């Protein structure tokens, strides 16, 4: 199917209690492959997926290089963004940010990615041109002007249409096996009654990567959007995902309900009753 | 592989 | 500032089976800033030594982690995660539900 690959950085300042953490990891889909953190005993460019420890020692001191020149860069950043709030030195602010590119089946980009926040709110975001900004309010205009006048945008455009792309097909050759691996949901539905009157009903999905999943109700074939719970999908810690959706419905009613399940890992949507 | 952007500042 | 306080979800790896060894998870997520403290409990008590992933945020900017710690589910023990936030005036407590 369709990949992404995302790098994701977080800046906290922290006055009085040293210079600001700098966090950085990158993914390619659901899957994390590195990390950097500045408060680590020594930090480096660490892998945490095992198709990418067979790079070699360039590849681990050149992305540590970058790490370590980054957050010097986003410790001034913070310092810039404080100027152009007219904050004050004493409290805590983070920056955020994301890019990165998403590849076809064929492997041929379909669009690229640059976005930045400020305390969680957004900042200035790279077209989908590669090649012009929006900025989110004055401030970030300040930093438009900049990255104008300095061409940033070209080089966003030439990492994201080059390397960026060359890279996440390199990683999705060597990590094949899992990567390009969809595992499909367990399922099974569960009935509690919560009085004489009502019984829940929850559909679950278990065990599936990636964790894009759609899980919903529906009573005599039209969906309950407005009367399902839904979870937020999680993760379970050994790559793959979980998530339920539950419906209170009148006992004796049970079998009006179907949940229907869509999800990569299955060749046809699944439909589920609950089975007493 | 992370992008290398020399010398950009906000 | 604008603040985002933490959704919270307790739940294990695999379907629990009393005696057997197993993973208990504590989802937080939707949170900003990114400073929490996660705690996860057996019969109260905090348990030594629990991991958690690395930080990372969702499309909106919000962070999420993971904090898990082995662990083998029986009858009568009882798990639950502990959160605190800016966000929260007192700690959050949330209790394990082998259905949810």
């Amino acid at each position: 199917g369709s990949h992404s690959m995302r790098y994701f950085y977080t800046a906290m300042s922290r006055p009085g209690r040293g210079e600001p953490r700098f966090i950085a990891v990158g993914y390619v889909d659901d899957t994390q492959f590195v990390r950097f953190d500045s408060d680590a005993a020594s930090p480096r460019m660490a892998p945490r997926a095992p198709w990418i420890e067979q790079e070699g020692p360039e590849y681990w001191d050149g992305e540590t290089r970058n790490m370590k020149a980054s957050a010097q860069t986003y410790r001034e950043n913070l310092r810039i963004a404080l100027r152009y709030y007219n904050q004050s030195e004493a409290g805590s602010h983070i920056i955020q940010v994301m890019y990165g590119c998403d590849v076809g089946p064929d492997g041929r980009l379909l669009r690229g990615h640059n976005q930045y926040a400020y305390d969680g709110k957004d900042y200035i975001a790279l077209n989908e041109d590669l090649s012009s900004w929006t900025a989110a309010d004055t401030a970030a205009q300040i930093t438009q002007r900049k990255w104008e006048a300095a061409r940033v945008a070209e080089q966003l455009r030439a990492y994201l249409e080059g390397l960026c792309v060359e890279w996440l097909r390199r990683y999705l050759e060597n990590g094949k096996e899992t990567l390009q691996r969809a595992d499909p949901p367990k399922t099974h539905v569960t009935h509690h009654p919560i009085s004489d009157h009502e019984a829940t009903l929850r559909c679950w999905a278990l065990g599936f990567y990636p964790a894009e999943i759609t899980l919903t109700w529906q009573r005599d074939g039209e969906d309950q959007t407005q009367d399902t719970e839904l979870v937020e999908t999680r993760p379970a810690g050994d790559r793959t995902f979980q998530k339920w959706a539950a419906v209170v419905v009148p006992s004796g009613e049970e079998q009006r309900y179907t949940c229907h399940v869509q999800h990569e890992g299955l060749p046809k949507p699944l439909t589920l009753r609950w089975e007493p | 592989a992370s992008l290398n952007l020399p010398a950009v500042s906000w | 500032m604008i603040q985002r306080t933490p959704k919270i979800q307790v739940y294990s790896r695999h379907p629990a089976e009393n005696g057997k060894s197993n993973f208990l998870n504590c989802y937080v997520s939707g949170f900003h800033p990114s400073d929490i403290e996660v705690d996860l409990l057996k019969n109260g008590e905090r348990i030594e030594k629990v991991e958690h992933s690395d930080l990372s945020f969702s499309k909106d900017w919000s962070f999420y982690l993971l904090y898990y710690t082995e662990f083998t589910p029986t009858e009568k023990d009882e798990y639950a995660c502990r959160v605190n936030h800016v966000t929260l005036s007192q700690p959050k407590i949330v209790k394990w539900d082998r259905d949810m």
